[PDB]
């Protein structure tokens, strides 16, 4: 009883520490890319900025 | 996008949307007021006749007439479908620095430089009602209920008046210096408001105390009236600022969004009535759509 | 005067007669006697109905007035958009200062 919820709870948690943090950071960067170099034509917020 | 759109001559103060949200309606020291379209960008009428400067626009709830606030007395009222004049509400004996308008598009409020608050109905060219304080007046708000209306002065005391009693029920306190801008919101419930203290601070309507005290959003020796908006939802705040930058708030007390963009000083920011767009004005003839995904 | 009578005109009306029937229709022409001219006209004896057309009263006959139903029935400034950009200011603090 113990060892399945362990196993369950694990594996509905940590997976989005990894892929889901770099490539949010990377769609984050693209906007910002795609946005040019000295004109934030991407709208975020102050502290991604 | 965003869309810089340019076509006004000199400092533009005043850019809002219609309650629909189909239309621009801008205009500031061209003595014109320029109509424009939301979804191909494209301007209308050139609204002329006011031989004061406007400081102040308001659409009709109806999404047809247009009223001003000129520099010469006057409150025009304009045919936004065909594009001329109705009246010209002859009254104050001094520069008017704000209007606002009911449910019912028929009563409308200004405020002078004679320290005179009043009441307007758009049936009569006259005055119903005239609340004479002492220091020249600046910013106005009336409620969605038709009850209660807040004025904002140089005493840094939004005083607070309804139409039966016409009593100072209420001051607001804790203001050190000037108000340019009140904002009910989309409930009733809450207004805001910019102090030259840059203190863009929140109040209740009925208990009658502060909420969220923001700060970060200066004025300086420019003297213009910067103004604040509720956003739709009423989650987020909207204050512009003489230091070019559109100070976008959480209302939970954090700054999100503080987009740069303009040249020069920022004055009257707006939000779109469903989907998410910041009109934002400013002296440099100039005017954003920010958007967000 | 005749002021009010110029603002009835083309409305549809209820005009009752010193016979009692009532006539009803639109308002072409007006007079200084009070002669009414009225459109497509109909007659209410009284369960009863009929149709005459054009129909012009006399003042004697006419007794009182009555409006049924209502009247029936900057191209493009200066201005131009543009696309997006967004500068970064080096300074900070406000406009005038330095």
């Amino acid at each position: 009883e113990n060892s399945q919820s362990p196993n369950i709870q694990p594996l509905l948690h940590t997976e989005n520490l990894a892929p889901a943090v770099v490539d949010n950071v990377k769609d984050d960067l693209i906007v910002s890319k795609g946005g040019n170099s000295r004109e934030l034509a991407r709208n975020v917020p102050v502290n991604e900025m | 996008p965003n869309l810089q759109m340019f076509g006004h001559t000199a400092e533009v103060l005043v850019a809002r949307f219609d309650p629909s949200g189909s239309y621009f309606a801008s205009g500031g020291m061209d003595r014109q007021i320029l109509l424009w379209n939301v979804f191909d960008v494209k301007n209308y009428g050139v609204l002329n006749g006011c031989k004061g400067a406007i400081t102040d626009l308001q659409w009709s709830r109806d999404s047809r007439v247009v009223y001003c606030s000129s520099s010469d007395t006057h409150l025009m009222s304009w045919d936004a479908v065909s594009g001329q004049k109705i009246r010209k509400h002859k009254g104050h004996a001094g520069v008017v620095n704000a209007l606002d308008v009911l449910k019912v598009s028929e009563l409308l409020t200004s405020v002078s430089d004679d320290c005179t608050m009043k009441v307007w109905d758009s049936r009569s060219k006259d005055c119903i009602k005239t609340i004479e304080e002492k220091y020249p007046l600046t910013a106005v708000a009336i409620a969605q209920q038709g009850t209660q209306v807040f004025i904002g002065g140089i005493d840094g005391a939004i005083k607070i008046w309804d139409l039966r009693n016409n009593h100072c029920s209420h001051v607001l306190k804790g203001h050190k210096d000037i108000i340019t801008s009140l904002a009910i919101s989309k409930d009733g419930s809450s207004l805001l408001s910019n102090s030259m203290d840059n203190t863009v601070r929140i109040f209740d309507v009925k208990a009658q105390r502060q909420l969220q005290i923001f700060e970060g959003a200066i004025h300086g020796q420019e003297h213009n009236l910067l103004g604040v908006a509720w956003s739709r939802n009423s989650r987020f705040v909207g204050a512009g600022s003489s230091d070019k930058n559109v100070y976008v708030w959480s209302a939970t007390g954090d700054l999100r969004y503080v987009l740069p963009g303009h040249e020069g000083s920022v004055n009257h920011v707006d939000f779109h009535p469903h989907q998410d767009i910041i009109l934002s004005c400013s002296s440099d003839r100039t005017i954003f759509l920010g958007e967000l995904n | 005067g005749t002021t009010k009578m110029v603002s009835l005109l083309n409305h549809s009306l209820n005009v009752t007669t010193k016979d009692g029937r009532t006539f009803v229709g639109q308002l072409l022409a007006f007079d200084g006697f009070m002669n009414l001219v009225l459109s497509d006209c109909q007659e209410y004896r009284h369960e009863e109905k009929r149709m005459l057309g054009l129909v012009i009263l006399r003042g004697e006959f006419i007794v009182s007035l009555s409006v049924q139903g209502p009247p029936p029935m900057l191209l493009s400034g200066p201005g131009v958009a543009r696309p997006a950009g967004r500068g970064i200011p080096l300074g900070q603090a406000p406009v005038g200062l330095a």
